[PDB]
RNA sequence: UGAGG
RNA sequence: CCUCUCU
RNA sequence: UGAGGUAGUAGGUUGUAUAG
RNA sequence: UAUACAACCUACUACCUCUC
């Protein structure tokens, strides 16, 4: 059911009333909630249908914390006035001031009085008048005189009575309840409005059962000790002393002194000695504190009392020597008869099983007794072990130390609770199995409150009276008892407390009496927080409403209106038939409901609530159509992919007779020379280049940087094609020989299965030597070409053949490649210079003297090389050429005989290794103009001049921050423990944090620990508490203006808006847009990824939120989610036929690569293609094997019979072989044109796609995209380009909700032309006086999308320095709930808010109150609090989801995102700059990068050690990620907690 | 670490390794001079190793352009031997880090109160615990005085050869009862004795006899018989006010219950 | 000044 | 007449 | 890649001397 | 409990040489 809250907010909405609960913290929301109803009209000037409220309270204290509480809880101007403020000296004019500022008006009872009697405010003005302590009308006090103003007056304008009462009758006044209790009704013209005693609530006046009382009798026992004696006379002579002293004063001392003397009479010297210790501490204290010497003179000389009393009191102890025996001997008899009862009653009994409550009349008497007793147990062996003493009173460190003390007492860790007598409030405790008031009771409100905690009908409620006043007290007792029965009596009333079936058009029931569980069960399928479901609300329409709604009709029946709550469809009153009984005119308003309902929908055949499933079932044909030719359906792993080169790549392969075109590969070093570099700048930079010969003309190709072992250089190639055409087949056969020669020989590319390919069927073109032959133009080098068919091999020397021929000549080793046929087996070197002065002879350049060369050389190899023939000619210097292939992630004076000399230029050489580097980047680059052109095409941009046929490429960009970590010589690659105690924990609440001491920084209880404390303790608590260790005229809404820890347009916004800021899409984007991670480049996807993921939300939000305008946001994100996951994007992109044309392997072209112009023997891959029987068997073993060579490798293509037999044989004996894995796709995949791309490369790459196109055209160009994609099938009538203007979607009326919306505006920094927008965007599901629109949901679904999208642009321009992983943290940071409520809370739209939910009420009070303490700030301490999603919850989803409604809402009345940018920008500007100094990581990275704690995760249970202590805390989530996080937040709350 | 740093900078550049020169120093502390090519800097602590992880620090900074010199552990237990209070527990608790340069923290705990020190080596960490502990438990002659009155330690090494609980604050009280057994029985034959003609003869041979000078001094007050104040020079900080005529039987009457 | 004693 | 509260 | 050497850092141990 | 000197052991860091 509702509320006991809410049904009493209501019952006072119409009538006046008493409202009466005992148990406490109720009211004030219940006060809050009548306000807030009463306030329609606060804001109108007073004089035009102006209404005001009041609030009188009978004290000051109590009249401003409500004043306070009514400021932190309500968004209505309030005003203290009491007497320390002069309000007598007032006038008509300044209060006519004060009524016009204010709109709540917080008092005492005095102030007001003299104010509507001086006329100076009337009672028609005010609204409502809330009296807290109501219970102090009788008489002649100012209450009751405020209530006779209302028997003088219109009489037709008097405003609504409150009386919110915690004890209904004054103390000790119980003659005639039930003609006091009239008289309080009389007097505040409402009936006492009570909630029956129940779970919800319990009322202590309206329980039956009563425990069984005990009366125990102590003696008088009147044996007076001459110590106590001795102690008074001490005491008055320091009295004496202290009123003559001329001076933190002389009656705080007073009092500390006759409160010890109070506890040495009634509890004894053993008590009294506990209690002198109390004072000790508290007179030390004071000393400290004290200005002037005066004062520490006097607090001084009190102190030396009282050790002076501390010692008499221990010697009368030793004299009979904290034993059982001294503590019985001297004390009361009292105290001897509850420390007898205690035995007797919890002798041995399980410690779960006893829960006990002694209640004591002083505060200061708690503390002395819980000594007393915790002594005594420690003395008895038979009750040690069986009770353990807590005390409570009914300054931060008191109050949390309190609070500590009753949780122990709740969870059962202590037994017995020590109170204060109850006075005006109850106290917050179990029922306790037995109750023993050990001080005489002086109150009636005592007595039924003690007896009232004594629930159970077994417990026994035990009172210990002097044998003098047993007489007395039997009576007292007696008549609260007739008295107690007689307000129950008068409180038992005034507790708060046919139709045709429709049969569906499908045979269906429909009874009505179902109906209201059917309307029940909708209710809970629509989205819904923790804090509850919203049921519909039912209200009988009054006789004069019926009037309206009904005529004849409605007379002699009634009629009940249905309001479902405002999430759901039907958000208009559903008034039902008129019926004589209200019980059935319920069966027809819910019926009636149902039925309406049917129409819409929202029910199955059988009148079942529609499930999600069902609602996407219905959808799926519409927009998930593609998903079911896939084999996949929307209703209930990695995935191969073939590789198709690029169409100019596709039968290029050049023919005879007919044109062809070579594009020249020039190489410019960007790096100086310096001896290190000097080869390579001269080498690179020589007129003779090489050529990419093809018959398909090239596309202006960017310029690509490559990172040499020496720095960096820029490959371009030529522009313009250079066209010879080819006169026979023999120069054909020399350009392919040729290219064969440069993979095989040169680059150590040739595999033993790869047969040239003449086949011009894939990735079919040569690559030619160009020399200046000709003036102007660069002739082909068939010179060249003749006669390096095949690089020679290094057959070496004979000693003699060594001899004879005339080897060497300076000229022929000027700039050819060498390699030395001993040691270093074909390492090939370029001979950079040639020394003439130096000869084998010569001394060693080399620092390290050892003479001639020819020394060294015989010395390293005498065996290997003939001592050198020709002891007289030049010494050639080599430089090694390295053996990497793979060129993007950033001197030795040889002797020339002993040296094999290839005569190839060596200007090639070098740019010939770079070959297969530029050639994997020509062949993606090619795949990125192609998808650039067909983009541009579909968008009809293609015209443009930019992007037209005079369009040039960009150099291509260097992401600067990618880690790309290397292993050696270039390849890139793909502590101390001591022991500890072991532990567990409790979950650390909002309020632990608010504090700003570590745990072991803490004081102890001097208070709870008298006896063990050391005088070192008590320094550190008065330091710690000086913190030597660790408002009537502002607003509520007024923010602090100082750091917390003209905006510069968007481009994105500027491209969309005007058509001129377009600049034109780049290859160099789309070549990133398609390159992965794993592809180990220099560029990659992942930041157009983020770019692109933030617009396809976005624009599916505003798809769906066009298309479906009246659905709930759990269809919608549910939808949203199904639209936007990486399934549905990975059958879009492979049915827009891209994913064949991806960059997704790393490049190493000695084992992966198949090189352009050869393949695999036309024999095999044919087998391969047409028998798919034979492909899987087919493994890298069987095809090394193969070794097929001289013509079957050049001339013919097909591998022979005997070969092709073998082959066939060898792989089918795999089958029976330790080679059965078959998981051989990955080795032999690169051989027949697959790759493996894992599914989340595929989505990825859809939305870095799309980020090419948002970033370069702008949002409207976008959005056209997604039809293209087939994401969002767009109707006829509504074009997908206009998504962003299409309808996503009294004043007297809205502004009665909104009262100082002037502030929110102010502090929003946008002023609303249409305030219906910010009406749906404050309300909430609960709130059910909104009929004017409809939640928050439905603009926080949109607000979240505009919010991340418009974030997500400004991180992606103004953060390019992060590597795309830290703006994926940024990104989720920034957007997290936690970061928007502590905005919301920040800027003071919590007030504003409109919800009836009393936890949500409460935990946002919390939440405000942590933030405030922090400094409205997002620090660690509040990402690590639990939040809704984590799934109780400290962090309400409610504050950030106004948040973004807020967001939404400032969109849909501006219709410009560039004003919302300028909005979103003003709120978050401190979170973006912090963040991006210090970017937040994941609770996982940081409780697993944590230095000292090693975490060891399982309802996952996270065991961690932290400071010594190894505690495995639990969490509990729906999804095993979910529980693994709250496990982690649950872990990190604890390590700072006890951090170092 | 410091060294290590300085030390691998050297190898990178190329230059000549850095020389160090330890000298004895100001008091117990060596002073640490590193000698660097073309630079050179000054670093002092009290451990050879400590000055040396500090010089490093100091020419460190100058190239990119506090050690106490005392056992401070021992210092602390001292401390707390001579003010009566539990003795100090440190400990290393927790070691995490590289083993070439690792991070050590270590609790000190004087009865409730803890704090934390942390650092690269266990001693250092050690110390830096038991400073700061200190320096919170702060915030000559008379502890001769103090020695003649009551057997007292006011060391740890003495204290640790007899083999303190510390005086809790409910046990203060017996002060004048713990002191020298030779002082109080002279000091009660001195009260039960009336041979003094005066009250004031008496009050000062019992306050003499204790070795406690008083300090009698005027407070202001609203009263024709003067009201004085008899301030006492020992740890309990006694405080006494009363009428002239009073004062002097109060300082007897204190004395006697108190010395029971 | 109002309530209680 | 006193306590508490109020002005 | 393996092996060896030099300088350092941190822990533990042992013995001597010193202070406390 | 610190300090100074010498030895042993363990874990690691920088550099160098040789080899692959």
């Amino acid at each position: 059911p509702r509320g006991y809250q809410l049904r009493l907010v209501d019952h006072l909405t119409k009538s006046n009333g008493i409202v009466y609960l005992p148990t406490g913290s109720g009211k004030t929301f219940v006060a809050i909630l009548v306000l807030k109803r009463f306030s329609q009209d606060f804001d109108k000037p007073i004089e035009s249908g102006g209404k005001r409220a009041l609030f009188m309270c009978n004290t000051v204290e109590l009249a401003r914390q409500q004043a306070m509480a009514v400021r932190r809880c309500t968004n209505f101007k309030v005003g203290f006035y009491v007497g320390e403020q002069g309000v007598d000296d007032w006038t008509r004019g300044m209060w006519s001031d004060e009524i016009k500022k204010n709109q709540v008006l917080v008092g005492t009872a005095q102030v007001f009085l003299d104010m509507v009697t001086q006329t100076y405010v009337a009672l028609s003005s005010l609204s409502v008048v809330i009296i807290d302590e109501c219970h102090h009308g009788t008489g002649h006090h100012p209450f009751r005189e405020f209530m006779r103003l209302f028997t003088i007056a219109n009489q037709t304008k008097l405003p609504r009575v409150v009386g919110l009462t915690g004890v209904l009758i004054k103390g000790n006044e119980i003659t005639n309840v039930a003609t006091k209790l009239k008289e309080l009704e009389i007097t505040y013209r409402g009936n006492i409005i009570t909630v029956s005693d129940t779970k919800e609530l319990e009322n202590v006046m309206l329980y039956a059962t009563k425990p069984t009382e005990v009366m125990v009798s102590f003696p008088h026992q009147e044996q007076v000790l001459t110590v106590t004696r001795l102690i008074s006379a001490e005491i008055e002579k320091f009295y004496v002393s202290l009123d003559l002293m001329n001076i933190s004063k002389k009656s705080f001392v007073k009092q500390l002194f006759n409160d010890f003397l109070y506890q040495m009479k009634e509890y004894g010297i053993y008590a009294a000695s506990i209690a002198i210790i109390s004072l000790i501490v508290e007179f030390d204290i004071k000393r400290r504190q004290a200005e002037t010497l005066s004062v520490k003179l006097m607090h001084r000389t009190a102190l030396t009392l009282c050790e002076k009393i501390r010692h008499l009191l221990v010697q009368k102890l030793q004299d009979m020597t904290n034993t059982e025996e001294v503590i019985m001997n001297f004390s009361t008899p009292k105290v001897q008869r509850f420390l007898m009862s205690l035995k007797v009653s919890f002798a041995d009994k399980d410690p779960k099983d006893i829960c006990c409550l002694v209640f004591v009349e002083r505060r200061y008497t708690c503390k002395c007794i819980y000594g007393l007793l915790l002594n005594y147990i420690q003395s008895t062996p038979e009750l040690r072990n069986v009770l353990t003493p807590q005390f409570m009173v009914g300054s931060v460190l008191e109050r949390k130390w309190q609070k500590s003390a009753i949780q122990q007492f709740r969870d059962g860790n202590a037994n017995l609770m020590i109170c204060s007598s109850v006075l005006e409030e109850g106290i917050d405790v179990q029922a306790c199995n037995h109750v023993f008031i050990l001080d005489p009771v002086k109150t009636f409100n005592m007595y039924v409150q003690s007896k009232g905690r004594a629930r159970t009908t077994e417990a026994k409620f035990v009172l210990f009276t002097a044998d003098k006043e047993r007489e007395k007290t039997i009576q007292q007792i007696y008549q609260y008892r007739k008295a107690h029965n007689d307000i129950a009596e008068y409180l038992k009333d005034r507790v708060l407390e046919d139709i045709d079936p429709f049969t569906n058009e499908n045979g269906a029931v429909l009874l009505p009496n179902n109906a209201l569980a059917i309307l029940h069960r909708y209710c809970q399928t629509i989205p819904t927080d923790a804090f509850g479901f919203v049921i519909p609300w039912f209200h009988v329409l009054q006789e004069d409403e019926r009037d309206r709604i009904f005529g004849v009709s409605a007379k002699g029946k009634h009629v009940i209106s249905i309001n479902m709550p405002v999430n759901c469809m039907l958000r208009d009153t559903i008034y039902s038939d008129p019926m004589d009984n209200v019980k059935t005119a319920k069966i027809s308003a819910a019926f009636k409901a149902c039925k309406v309902l049917y129409s819409l929908g929202e029910l199955n055949e059988r009148f079942v609530p529609k499930t999600l499933k069902e609602r996407v079932a219905s959808i799926a044909d519409v927009h998930f159509e593609h998903w079911n030719k896939y084999g996949d359906s929307v209703t209930a792993k990695d995935r191969t992919y073939k590789t198709e080169c690029p169409l100019e790549f596709y039968d290029a392969l050049p023919r005879v007779g007919e044109i062809c075109y070579a594009y020249e590969i020039f190489l410019e070093p960007q790096f100086e020379s310096c001896e290190y570099t000097e080869h390579m700048y001269l080498n690179l930079q020589t007129p003779r280049n090489y050529a990419i010969l093809l018959r398909n003309k090239l596309p202006r190709l960017a310029e690509m940087p490559l990172f040499s072992n020496q720095g960096k250089l820029h490959v371009r190639v030529a522009n313009a094609p250079l066209e010879v055409i080819i006169q026979n087949s023999e120069q054909l056969e020399l350009l392919h020989q040729f290219h064969g020669m440069v993979f095989r020989d040169i680059l150590k590319i040739w595999h033993p299965f790869f047969v040239l390919d003449r086949r011009s069927k894939e990735n079919s073109y040569l690559v030619v030597p160009l020399i200046l032959g000709a003036g102007e133009q660069k002739c082909f080098d068939w010179e060249l070409m003749t006669n390096f068919r095949r690089l020679p091999q290094s057959h070496g020397s004979n000693v003699q053949q060594r001899e004879q021929q005339p080897a060497p000549r300076p000229e022929d080793f000027e700039g050819k490649i060498v390699t030395q046929w001993y040691a270093n087996y074909d390492k090939p070197m370029l001979v950079t210079k040639v020394h003439r002065e130096l000869t084998p002879l010569s001394y060693m350049e080399k620092n390290q003297q050892d003479k001639t060369y020819y020394e060294f050389t015989m010395s390293k190899y005498g065996n290997r090389i003939g001592d050198v023939v020709h002891k007289d000619k030049f010494m050639i210097e080599v430089r090694d050429l390295t053996e990497q292939l793979t060129f993007y992630v950033h001197k030795v004076i040889l002797i020339p005989e002993l040296c094999f000399n290839f005569n190839f230029p060596g200007d090639l050489w070098l740019k010939l290794i770079f070959l297969p580097s530029i050639l994997n980047r020509m062949y993606f680059l090619l795949h990125a103009e192609a998808l650039r052109k067909r983009f541009n095409t579909y968008l009809n941009l293609h015209l443009l001049p930019f992007n037209g046929t005079d369009y040039m490429p960009r150099p291509l960009e260097i992401d600067y921050s990618l880690k790309r970590n290397v292993d050696p010589l270039g390849n890139v690659i793909p502590p101390m423990p001591t022991k500890s105690i072991e532990a567990s924990v409790a979950n650390l609440e909002i309020t632990e944090f608010e504090n700003p001491w570590q745990k072991y920084m803490e004081p102890v209880d001097l208070s709870r620990n008298l006896l063990s404390t050391y005088p070192v303790e008590l320094d550190y608590y008065y330091h710690f508490s000086v913190g030597n260790v660790c408002y009537w005229a502002k607003n509520q809404f007024h923010m602090p203006t100082g750091n917390i820890y003209k905006v510069k347009p968007l481009l994105i916004l500027q491209k969309t808006v005007s058509k001129e800021h377009i600049t034109p899409a780049e290859q160099g984007e789309f070549l990133a847009a398609i390159t992965a991670s794993s592809a180990a480049d220099v560029f990659d996807m992942e930041r157009l990824e983020i770019l692109g993921d933030s617009f396809l939300k976005l624009s599916a939000t505003l798809y769906l939120a066009s298309k479906y305008s009246d659905w709930n946001e759990g269809t919608l994100t549910e939808v949203k989610s199904k639209l936007v996951s990486n399934r549905n994007l990975l059958f879009c992109l492979i049915d827009a036929d891209i994913p064949k044309t991806l960059n997704t392997i790393q490049f190493t072209p000695r084992y992966t690569w198949l090189p352009p112009g050869i393949s695999l023997p036309h024999n095999v891959l044919a087998l391969w293609r047409e028998n798919p029987e034979f492909a899987k068997i087919i493994g890298p073993h069987n095809l090394r094997d193969l070794a097929l060579g001289d013509e079957e490798s050049l001339v013919k293509g097909n591998c022979s019979d005997i070969n092709y037999n073998r082959f066939v044989e060898g792989c089918r004996a795999n089958g029976q072989s330790f080679y059965a894995g078959a998981d051989f796709s990955s080795e032999v995949n690169f051989c027949v044109g697959l790759v493996t791309i894992p599914n989340k490369v595929i989505a990825d790459t859809l939305e870095a796609l799309l980020g090419v196109i948002v970033k370069n055209y702008g949002l409207q160009h976008a959005f056209k995209m997604l039809e293209y994609f087939k994401i969002c099938r767009a109707d006829i009538d509504k074009p997908l380009t206009q998504l962003l203007n299409l309808e996503l979607g009294n004043t007297t009326e809205i502004d009665g909700f909104l009262i100082n919306h002037y502030y929110l505006e102010k502090n929003l920094g946008y002023t609303f032309k249409d305030r219906r927008y910010l009406l749906q965007a404050l309300t909430h599901p609960s709130y059910p006086t909104n009929r004017i629109t409809g939640s928050y949901q439905e603009l926080e679904f949109i607000g979240d999308a505009i919010l991340d999208f418009l974030i997500s642009a400004y991180i992606f321009e103004n953060n390019t320095k992060m590597n795309p992983g830290a703006l994926t943290d940024l990104r989720s940071a920034l957007v997290n709930n936690t970061t928007l409520a502590c905005i919301c809370v920040r800027h003071r739209l919590h007030f504003f808010i409109l919800a009836e939910n009393a936890k949500l009420s409460e935990i946002i009070s919390k939440f405000v109150n942590f933030q405030e303490s922090q400094g409205h700030r997002v620090t660690n301490y509040v990402r690590i609090l639990l939040e809704e999603a984590d799934v109780n919850v400290d962090v309400p989803k409610a504050l950030g989801d106004v948040l973004e409604a807020l967001i939404a809402a400032v969109y849909l009345d501006c219709r410009d995102l560039q004003r919302t940018w300028e909005v979103i920008f003003n709120l978050f500007e401190p979170e973006l700059q912090e963040f991006t100094r210090k970017v937040p990581i994941n609770h996982i990275r940081q409780l697993v990068e944590h230095k000292h704690a090693k975490p060891v995760f399982s309802m996952v249970s996270c065991q961690f050690t932290c400071m010594e202590k190894t505690i495995k805390v639990y969490g509990f989530g729906s999804n095993k990620d979910q529980a693994k996080l709250s496990a982690a937040k649950h872990a990190l709350q604890q390590l700072s907690k006890c951090d170092a | 670490s410091a060294v290590s740093a300085l030390q691998e900078f050297c190898a990178r550049t190329q230059i000549n390794l850095p020389t160090y020169s330890f000298i004895p120093g100001e008091d117990g502390g060596y002073v640490c001079k590193v000698e660097l090519l073309e630079i050179e800097a000054l670093g002092n602590g009290r451990s050879k190793r400590d000055a040396k992880h500090l010089a490093a620090s100091n020419i460190l900074r100058k190239i990119q352009l506090t050690n106490l010199n005392r056992d401070m552990v021992k210092e602390l237990r001292d401390y707390c031997v001579r003010r009566e209070m539990p003795l100090p527990c440190i400990e290393v608790v927790q070691q995490s880090g590289t083993p070439s340069a690792p991070e050590f923290v270590a609790c000190c705990s004087v009865a409730s109160i803890v704090r934390y020190g942390k650092s690269d080596k266990k001693k250092d960490a050690r110390q830096r615990a038991a400073i700061e502990m200190l320096a919170l438990i702060s915030s000559e002659s008379m502890e001769e005085l103090e020695a003649l009155r009551r057997k007292k330690f006011t060391t740890y090494w003495e204290l640790k050869e007899a083999g303190h609980t510390g005086m809790r604050l409910c046990d203060r009280h017996n002060y004048f009862k713990n002191f020298y057994p030779t002082l109080k029985k002279e000091a009660i034959e001195a009260i039960n004795s009336d041979e003094y003609e005066s009250s004031k003869d008496k009050a000062m041979d019992v306050m003499s006899s204790l070795k406690i000078t008083p300090k009698i001094s005027e407070v202001e007050s609203s009263s024709l018989v003067p009201l004085l104040s008899v301030e006492l020079n020992c740890a309990f900080d006694v405080v006494l006010m009363a009428k002239e005529t009073d004062i002097y039987d109060h300082i007897i009457d204190y004395f006697r219950t108190m010395l029971i």
